[PDB]
């Protein structure tokens, strides 16, 4: 193996191959995250390049644990391997302190984990940004982790294609009174916009986090939701 | 089986060790010194097992001064002892354990008169006066009826000698000098060696 | 591990990354020793000197044990790492010879471990030059100067950092027998070799002293003044 | 252009530049010949000094008591690959308690110096080696390459101008397996003086003399103890 | 393979090693982070750089002991890994000597790690400087810059990230040695900050002080809410506009 | 085994016997064992005669390695100190050994008593061996610092002599050594079977 | 210790006593012995505690990190091919005793695993110190294909038994009932014993104790 | 054994809203007093203790790396800890060195930081916990504390008959022991204060 | 960009090759063999009178009968020297016998060549070696392709051609010690550019019957006086 960095200095101070993995990842699938006084929801986009394909073989959104969820955008086997690598993590957690992990503790872990691909050796930066819900202490959460390392907590954002459009929307229409049921009434709007075709309960992925755990929805109540809209 | 003695006062710290080197049933030294100088401002006595009692000593020693040599101000008394506790705690459990017995005595600008006494498990304690060998039974009961916190250096002194005539008079081991040393906010002085 | 040969032979026989540490040591503070009769003496200028910083963190005339010192120029953070290396060196010979080293001694390992930088894989060479002074057991004062290629020469009287030639040349000719007789004198030489370079007189010096029995001393700002003020009446004459 | 700086690289016609750079470092080096007959393995070297005030180079080696070698090129793989061989040869005698076959000595020599021509960041062994030796099934004459690959024998020269050399052995193959010690001593001298120049003569100063055979182990003449051999040449 | 090897760790023909002064150009561009000490504490003020309408202890400020404190400029993925760093670095202390660490052996256990990874190893160097602040036994209030090559010094008012240099100025016209308070500090900080940042007037939202002072034999180190800056606002705008008259 | 060693005004004195048995079996009655380590330094052996022949080896080369790069001799200090730790890392092994190392350096006569357990003792009349006990009796009543070098002589030749009258172990003849400013000297080996007549008449 | 497990036609009863001695005094009068592994798996441990509490954890844990992966239901072949392979890894210095049970989509299961690695599957199943009386109970009233009241009260004589008769167990019973539509954790089913009523008043009055120093913190 | 070279005596009981923790005040070498005023308590937070019993060394080295870790995890965390997870934190130092064991039993005693819900528990040698709702004992003279508290405890004690309570019990058990004793001390756990008390024992 | 470890088409490493020219730009040693002994002169190079010239040492003790003279890059030649004392003081640990000098020259040159990718570069370091043995004295040359000789005179450094040059006419194999010595000096005062003065030189022999000897002050003086 290779024991030099791969990533260096440019001469106006810029690291240049994370601004390359942020254009990777600018250029995947939407996603969205809203919060709400009761719970957050993750939407993402599933459209498929063909009908021979197996709708249902892999998912998007999936559980870390009993409470934490992720979503992804960018490129899928990257995505693999931090979502086992998180697993395995909370893991690790529980057995210690016996205590299901916060959501602001494995969301530290693993842009630890991603930072650690920016300065190792023979070895280039993830090209995934992921967004994490949980339910702690009574609260929901919305975090958002970047391919360089660093996290923010947030209230409504949206990534991948268009998404500066998806974030307008959000701030035009967003306030904190919220339940769960109008969240996902606008992030499903939100996914709308700039969406190619017409879209079914087949093509798009849904998430939910409240006081119950994480689960994700099945297609017969993505379907409720879309007649409703 | 050597003795070590320290009796702590207002504002002094008194520490007294016998001066024999014994092999089998002969004496091969009499003027062996077990007090080492840490810095200027404290002491370690040391006894126990031969050859563990140097190298522990030395190897404190050692790293004392680095610490007063790389930083610019010395360790205080309570850091030093808490530093040796660590030191031998650890190495309790490994392959080369030490089996020795300490007295720490020394003198703070702040906190005063300090006296500490730690065996060889590594267990650290905090007293007014203490003693080590087969004449601390001897001794401590003497040490117990006349001791007073607001005792003076004269005063000290003669009691000590009364300790050691004591020994003199009951223990079975020949012990014929010792030597003694105070520490003070002056630092280090030696004093007159009793002998019998 | 990274096992990379950074520093390699050129044609006609150079070592590029030694000369380029030449050239970084160049740059540095000027640093000047002078080796007296009873006393020895060392003093740096101050490149940059604000009234917002703190003095204490920022000396560069460090104590290696109670009877040797030394003065360094080039990068800081090497320097830093040079200084603790010998601190552990000089403890670990008085625990196994029962005796305080000696001068050379110190300064032949210091030398040692700056030339097994420029022969290993993975590693650069040091950008730091260094005066070591001291007294040794017999009371013979020392004054010594290590290179970064790792050479070492005993001098006496010397100058490295950005504008040593110059006080070189000066104190070619000012070192005599008579301009060392006595303490205040050789303090004197020091000053005034320093005088050749630094700016607005003698608020940026650093000037230190040791003798045979005692212990490395900081002159402060007023001493300093003080023969400042003795050397410009002598220019009277 | 790009295809000559590391031995792992292949070049567009399926060779090795590093390989063939080696094996010129070994053209460089003084003649060497080597050359057996029914019941002898001879050695003849031709030495070389800096000045008339240097003594000329060894180029005779002692490997075991039925094995020697001679050598052309770097002289610090030489030693390199005369340890190796020493340290099998000792081995040997030790688990087995008999002398260790020639061909099998060369076959753990070539596949020692197989291997750096092979991996990254790494150089052959640029030094060829003469092997004579002497075992059940008589002499034996090997002759190595930097390139780990070895040949077996009936004479060789190997160094600087070898070429003439090569030419006298073989016009004259056919008396060496009928010839005495002497009678081939003398051929070997007579091969070795075919690659000196026209204005310089051998001399007991820089010719130096190996022999192993049935009854004797290998012993090796310098100096005035090659005179005997010198007399009576021409 | 040398091919792709980038040779971080070499010196350049003036003597220079170019992946440090990249780093620190990289510093250059980080909010303003500012430090000043007084007679009865210290203090640290640093710019809000995430001021989305959108976003959810403190942004920039770190506490690493029960006596100290830090904040970081440059690339925050670099600053956990080191301030991370440094708690172990003081538990270890306390664990040995069972009493805390002193403010210059902590600055010098980080420095020495940083220094190391310019010296050798291959890999690039932290894009990170840093601003401590504590107290201490042996000396009082103290306060410490860092730098990406492994460099420190004492101060006593410093700036470091953007628009430093017109702030170091200011600082330098201003403090005035041996009387200055807490109150003169805030004074003065605010006043900085306000003829630093880029905006018209300065608000609420977009700073953060933080406060470590010594009452009652324990250190107390306060993070100062929205309301108290507004009201310090307002102060300093009464000021200046009284100022002229 | 009895070897002894005191130190007066005019340097230091080393005696010792030369038996050496192998159980009730003896071996020989001519081992030599005061080692001789330099020029400069003089090495006694008592218990393992291995462990203190190869020992002292192992310090003799590490003298004259240090004399090489300081370009200066080593002290007795120095010296014993080094022994005391190459046999501090085998301390439990099994190792048996006890020797007085004596010189003359720049703070004058020395000499050191080291022993495997980990004793280093800095003296003026040292006694190591079985017989030890028997030399003390004698070297104590007729010890003083003041001897002329004649009376120390005898002396040393008296105490072997004893030791080795009432000891089972000890015998053979007795090797005596005197270390001065200049380097030792070899002094003399007397039999005992000889000792016997000039003291008893 | 008395741990029992018996198969009826629709899953698994799995009971326990609650009783921690140490040496021959009682620490514990409310001992917790039947540990989650998972939605459909439970043990019953017995030997030494700690090792029993951290075996069952480390276990659980990789059955909840496979199930993650897969998607699916864990299998009880699963969980005793790793708790059979830690436990032989070890050579027999971790004094755990199992009795492993559960229910999946091949039907129920119950299993015995000892400390050295071995392992049964077996229709019931006991194991503790008074492993033995309770086995008689097994022995003498059981019948293939029983409903669920029947096996509880098989369950509950035997533990009973194995109370009465051994110094070792006491205290109360602990049932749990796997099936295949639900899960049922008993605590307690039964309670034998009960402390007796107290006769006399020995309570302190206020000032019977004596006070050399006091200080007080206001938090 | 090795658990009775120091000796020593440690307990912990609950009332309404409260709790108390008692301890022993010697330190000897088997049969020979050195000091008196040893301490065996440590606070772990506001309302929050864990005494320990058994070797001295052990009982210094556990209680500092248990303080090494409770500020590492309340630095990174950013509040304070639940007496469930210390008790989790604790059982888990312990079994790391299994086969290589400390010689000392924890006993933790606080209130829960939100609730203010009493809690009391005790682990063994290699770490067990055993969660109580009445009283846990630990130390040379367990049976002498056993048989006292069985007998006086009762439910829902204030303050006050708490800690006459313990105060009893402690001096009656450790009455009966000959290498524990010589002074007790008392620490009353409640909402809003902490009262540490030292009780008149005899000294022989 | 290349490797420490590639041929040259011609079929030599480049960096020996670049090690060798690195040595001609050292200071002049000369040495010259006798029968009755060998000797050794070097120069030293004085860039400053306020340089203590005994500081620069370049005729070092590598044991009671072996000496070594050295040019080059200095600061190299330190571990040859550590490890030819090791390697002396292990032989006698282990045969209780004076080393000879050719063996202490092969054990000094196998470090030659034993760098990779731990050593990274070449030595760059010249040596001449003197001694006495049960052969008697003998001189041996080293230089840093590992490659060594044995000679009757030799001289290193930057001015080694005509040195040597005159070495030729100088040298016969019937000299005494003193006129090898005067010949040594007249050469080296021939090759210098500063004026030779019994301070800027150095002069040690070797002799049957007696240790390494290195000349003093006086006897510099009493033999420079003849020239």
């Amino acid at each position: 193996g290779y024991s030099f960095s791969l990533t260096t200095f440019s001469p106006s101070g810029k690291l240049v191959q994370i601004e390359y993995a942020l254009a990777a990842v600018a250029g995947g699938a939407p996603s969205v995250g809203i919060k709400a006084a009761n719970g957050v929801v993750l939407a993402t986009e599933k459209k498929q390049k063909s009908i021979l394909y197996d709708e249902r073989s892999v998912h998007k959104v999936e559980p870390i644990t009993k409470h934490i969820g992720l979503v992804y955008s960018g490129m899928g086997p990257d995505y693999r391997v931090l979502v086992h690598r998180a697993r395995k993590l909370a893991q690790q957690y529980y057995l210690v302190y016996q205590e299901p992990i916060p959501t602001a503790q494995l969301v530290q872990r693993v842009a630890s984990v991603m930072q650690e691909y920016t300065q190792s050796g023979g070895v280039r930066p993830f090209g995934v940004s992921l967004l994490i819900c949980g339910w702690n202490e009574g609260r929901p959460y919305l975090f958002q982790s970047d391919p360089s390392g660093a996290y923010f907590a947030w209230k409504a954002t949206a990534m991948g294609k268009n998404y500066v459009n998806g974030k307008t929307f959000l701030e035009k229409r967003y306030n904190e009174d919220l339940e769960l049921e109008d969240a996902i009434h606008t992030a499903i709007l939100t996914l709308k916009e700039s969406f190619e075709g017409q879209m079914t309960e087949d093509n798009i992925e849904v998430g939910i986090c409240n006081e119950a755990g994480f689960r994700r929805l099945t297609p017969t109540e993505v379907k409720d939701y879309l007649a409703a809209i | 089986m050597e003795y070590l003695i320290g009796i702590q006062g207002p504002d002094y710290v008194l520490v007294a060790s016998d001066r024999v080197a014994a092999s089998n049933i002969v004496q091969m030294k009499d003027d062996h010194d077990k007090m080492f100088k840490m810095s200027e401002k404290i002491l370690l006595l040391c006894v126990g097992e031969a050859g563990d009692t140097v190298q522990f000593a030395e190897y404190i020693q050692k790293n004392v001064q680095l610490y007063k040599m790389r930083n610019g101000y010395e360790l205080s008394p309570t850091a030093a002892a808490n530093f040796t506790r660590r030191n031998l705690a650890d190495c309790l459990r490994s392959r080369t354990p030490y089996h020795v017995n300490l007295l720490l005595a020394g003198y703070d600008e702040h906190e005063g008169p300090a006296l500490y006494y730690m065996d060889y498990l590594a267990a650290l304690a905090k007293a007014p006066f203490a003693a080590h060998g087969y004449g601390a039974f001897l001794t401590l009961s003497i040490l117990d009826r006349y001791y007073t916190p607001t005792i003076s250096r004269e005063r000290a002194v003669e009691l000590l000698r009364k300790c050691l005539e004591e020994l003199q008079k009951r223990f079975i081991l020949n012990l014929p000098t010792f030597s003694v040393r105070i520490i003070d906010k002056n630092g280090i002085h030696d004093l007159d060696n009793i002998s019998f | 591990s990274y096992d990379r040969a950074i520093t390699v032979f050129s044609p006609d026989g150079h070592l590029f990354q030694v000369e380029y540490a030449q050239e970084a040591v160049k740059k540095g503070s000027t640093a000047v020793g002078v080796r007296g009769r009873d006393i020895v003496v060392l003093g740096v200028e101050k490149k940059s000197v604000a009234k917002l910083q703190d003095e204490r963190t920022v000396r560069k005339i460090c104590a290696l044990d109670d009877n040797v010192c030394m003065a360094f120029a080039g990068l800081t953070a090497d320097a830093r790492i040079v200084i603790n290396r010998a601190r552990v060196e000089c403890q670990s010979h008085r625990l196994t010879v029962e005796d305080p080293v000696t001068v050379e001694y110190i300064t032949r390992y210091i030398a040692s471990l700056k030339q097994r930088y420029t022969q290993s894989n993975g590693r650069r060479p040091f950008g730091i030059s260094a005066l070591i002074v001291g007294f040794d057991f017999d009371g013979t004062p020392r004054l010594y100067q290590t290179d970064p290629s790792g050479t070492y020469h005993a001098w006496k009287a010397n100058a490295i950092g950005r504008g040593a030639k110059s006080v070189r040349e000066f104190l070619e000719k000012n070192y005599t027998d008579e301009a060392i007789e006595t303490d205040d004198l050789t303090i004197k030489l020091v000053i005034k070799a320093l005088l050749e370079v630094v700016q607005s007189g003698g608020k940026n010096i650093e000037l230190a002293v040791m003798r045979r029995d005692q212990s490395l001393k900081i002159l402060n700002p007023e001493e300093i003044e003080k023969y400042v003020a003795e050397i410009e009446k002598e220019k009277e004459e | 252009n790009q295809y000559d700086n590391d031995v792992t690289v292949w070049s567009p016609q399926g060779r090795i530049h590093q390989i063939e750079y080696a094996m010129e470092a070994v053209k460089q080096g003084s003649a060497t010949v080597g050359l057996k007959s029914k019941t002898h393995a001879v050695l003849v070297a031709l030495k070389r000094a800096q000045s008339e005030l240097a003594a000329h180079q060894k180029k005779i080696l002692h490997v075991d008591n039925h094995i020697g070698i001679s050598i052309a090129g770097l002289t610090a793989d030489a030693r390199l690959l005369c340890n190796f061989m020493r340290q099998e040869c000792l081995d040997s005698r030790f688990v087995f308690d008999r002398p260790l076959p020639v061909s099998r000595l060369v076959s753990l020599i070539g596949s020692k110096t197989q291997i750096p021509t092979q991996r990254y960041g790494r150089r052959p062994y640029g030094v060829g080696l003469l092997i004579a030796g002497y075992d059940d099934m008589g002499p034996h004459i090997f002759q190595t390459c930097p390139s780990a690959n070895y040949f077996d024998c009936r004479a060789m020269s190997i160094g600087a101008r070898s070429q003439s050399a090569r030419t006298y052995l073989e016009r004259h193959m056919s008396e060496f397996m009928e010839c005495n010690l002497n009678e081939l001593v003398k051929h070997g001298l007579r091969a070795l003086r075919e690659t000196l120049p026209a204005e310089q003569d051998l001399t007991t100063k820089n010719v130096s003399i190996g022999i192993v055979g049935k009854d004797l182990e290998f012993t090796i003449y310098d100096d005035d103890d090659v005179s005997p051999f010198l007399e009576g040449l021409e | 393979s040398r091919r792709y090897d980038s040779r971080t760790t070499i010196f350049s023909p003036e003597g220079r090693l170019y992946q440090v002064e990249y780093a620190m150009e990289a510093i250059g561009h980080a909010g303003t982070c500012l430090g000043i000490l007084a007679n009865d504490g210290v203090l640290l003020a640093a710019e809000r750089r995430n001021i989305h309408k959108l976003l959810d202890f403190s942004e920039k400020i770190y506490k690493l002991n029960e006596d100290m404190a830090c904040s970081v400029a440059g690339i925050t993925s670099d600053a956990n890994v080191l301030t991370n760093e440094l708690r172990l670095i003081a538990q270890r202390y306390l664990l040995q000597y069972q009493e805390p660490i002193p403010c210059e052996q902590l600055v010098t256990a980080l420095c020495d790690i940083k220094q190391a990874y310019t010296q050798f190893g291959g890999k690039r160097p932290f894009g990170v400087s840093l601003l401590y602040i504590g107290w201490d036994k042996h000396y009082g209030f103290q306060l410490y810059q860092s730098d990406p090559s492994g460099n420190y010094g004492g101060w006593k008012a410093t700036c470091i990230g953007n628009n430093s240099a017109a702030a170091v100025s200011m600082l330098k016209q201003d403090y005035k040695e041996g009387e200055m308070t807490l109150k003169s500090a805030l004074a003065l900080a605010i006043k900085v900050l306000n003829k630093t940042m880029d905006v018209s007037k300065l608000s609420a939202e977009k700073v953060e002080i933080a406060t470590l002072t010594r009452e009652n034999g324990k250190t107390v180190i306060r993070v100062l809410k929205q309301k108290e800056v507004e009201q310090l606002i307002k102060k300093h705008e009464e000021e200046e506009a009284k100022a002229e008259r | 085994t009895t070897t002894l060693a005191f130190k007066f005004r005019h340097g230091v004195i080393v005696a010792a016997d030369s038996r050496a048995t192998a159980g009730a079996y003896i071996a020989s009655q001519t081992v030599k064992k005061v080692i001789e380590i330099n020029p400069y330094l003089l090495g006694t052996m008592a218990g393992g005669a291995a462990d203190c022949s190869f020992w002292e080896r192992l310090l003799a080369r590490q003298c004259r390695i240090y004399e090489l790069r300081n370009k200066e001799r080593i002290s007795v200090a120095a010296a014993s100190k080094l022994l005391a730790n190459m046999v501090y890392q085998y301390k439990g092994m099994g190792l048996s050994m006890g020797t007085m190392i004596c010189g003359w350096d720049k703070r004058g006569p020395g000499l050191y008593y080291v022993d495997s357990e980990g004793n280093r003792i800095s003296g003026a009349t040292f006694s190591v061996g079985s017989g030890s006990v028997y030399a003390y009796g004698v070297m104590d009543r007729g010890y003083s610092y003041d001897l002329e070098v004649e009376q120390a002589y005898d002396l040393a030749r008296r105490a072997i002599y004893q030791a080795t009258y009432r000891d089972a172990y000890s015998g053979g003849a007795v090797n005596l050594y005197h270390v001065r400013e200049d380097g030792w000297i070899r002094v003399s080996s007397d039999n005992v079977a000889d000792l016997h007549e000039k003291y008893s008449g | 210790t008395t741990i029992a497990g018996v198969v009826y036609k629709d899953g698994i009863v799995l009971g326990a006593d609650t009783r921690a001695t140490e040496g021959m005094v009682v620490a514990d009068k409310n001992c917790s012995k039947i540990h989650f592994i998972s939605p459909n798996i439970y043990c019953c441990g017995a030997g030494t505690a700690a090792d029993t509490d951290m075996t069952t954890q480390l276990i659980s844990s990789n059955l909840e990190l496979h199930s993650l992966s897969t998607g699916r239901l864990p299998r009880v072949v699963t969980a005793n091919r790793m708790l059979k392979q830690m436990l032989f890894r070890y050579q027999g210095y971790i004094g755990a005793a199992l009795v492993l049970g559960g229910v999946d989509v091949t039907g129920p299961h119950l299993y015995s695993i000892y400390p050295h690695g071995s392992t049964d599957k077996l229709p019931y199943v006991t194991m503790g110190s008074g492993s033995l009386a309770a086995m008689a109970v097994f022995e003498d009233k059981f019948r293939p294909d029983m409903e669920e009241e029947e096996a509880k009260n098989l369950v509950s004589e035997a533990i009973a038994a194995g109370i009465f008769n051994d110094l070792g167990s006491g205290s109360n019973i602990d049932l749990c009932v796997i099936s295949k539509n639900k899960l049922d954790f008993l605590r307690p089913y039964t309670v034998p014993n009960k402390k007796g009523t107290r006769l006399g008043r020995y309570r302190c009055e206020k000032g019977t104790t004596a006070v050399l120093t006091e200080k007080i913190t206001p938090l | 054994s090795i658990m009775s070279y120091n000796g020593g005596a440690v307990m912990a009981m609950k009332g309404k809203n409260c709790v108390a923790i008692a301890a022993d005040r010697r330190f000897g070498i088997q049969a020979q007093m050195v000091t008196t005023d040893f301490q065996k308590i440590f606070p772990m937070g506001d309302r929050l203790y864990i005494g320990l019993a058994g070797l001295a060394t052990d009982v210094q080295t556990v209680a500092q790396r248990l303080k090494f870790r409770l500020n590492l995890y309340e630095l990174k965390e950013g509040r304070q800890i639940k007496p469930y997870t210390l008790m989790s934190m604790v059982a888990n130092l312990l079994y790391e060195k299994r086969f290589g064991p400390y010689y000392t039993e924890p006993v933790i005693a606080g209130l829960d930081p939100k609730t203010f819900k009493p809690f009391i528990c005790s682990l063994d040698l290699i770490g067990c916990p055993m969660v109580t709702d009445d009283f846990v004992v630990s130390g040379t003279c367990a049976e002498q504390m056993y048989g006292m508290c069985e007998s006086l405890w009762e439910p829902n004690m204030d303050p006050d008959h708490l800690f006459e309570t313990i105060s009893q019990a402690m001096l009656n058990a450790v009455d009966r022991d000959a290498v524990s004793g010589m002074g007790v001390i008392v620490h009353i756990i409640e909402k809003d204060k902490i009262t540490t008390r030292t009780l008149k024992a005899r000294m022989d | 960009d290349r490797g420490v470890n590639t041929f040259s088409p011609e079929g030599r490493l480049f960096q020996v090759e670049y090690a060798i020219e690195a040595i001609k730009l050292g200071s002049t040693a000369i040495g010259i063999q006798t029968s009755e002994g060998v000797c050794l002169a070097v120069e030293k190079r004085i860039t400053s009178p306020l340089m203590e010239p005994s500081s620069i040492e370049k005729i070092v003790e590598i044991d009671a009968h072996i000496g070594c003279a050295m040019s080059g890059l200095i600061a190299d030649a330190k571990t040859l020297i550590d490890k030819a004392r090791v390697e002396t003081q292990n032989h006698w640990f282990t045969y209780n016998e004076t080393m000879t000098v050719e063996s202490v020259t092969q054990a000094v040159s196998n470090l030659a060549l034993q760098f990779g990718e731990a050593m990274s570069r070449p030595f760059g370091v010249a040596l001449l070696f003197g001694g006495v043995d049960e052969k008697g004295p003998q001189l041996f040359h080293m230089d840093p392709s590992g490659t060594f000789v044995q000679c009757d005179a030799r001289a290193i450094g930057s001015a080694s051609e005509g040195a040597q040059s005159s070495l030729q006419e100088v040298y016969h194999k019937s000299m005494t010690l003193k006129e090898a010595i005067k010949s040594s000096l007249i050469i080296l005062k021939q090759v210098m550019e500063e004026k030779l003065n019994a301070t800027n030189i150095e002069l040690a022999t070797v002799q049957p019957g007696q240790n390494f000897h290195m000349f003093t002050k006086e006897e510099l003086e009493e033999v420079i006086k003849d020239i």
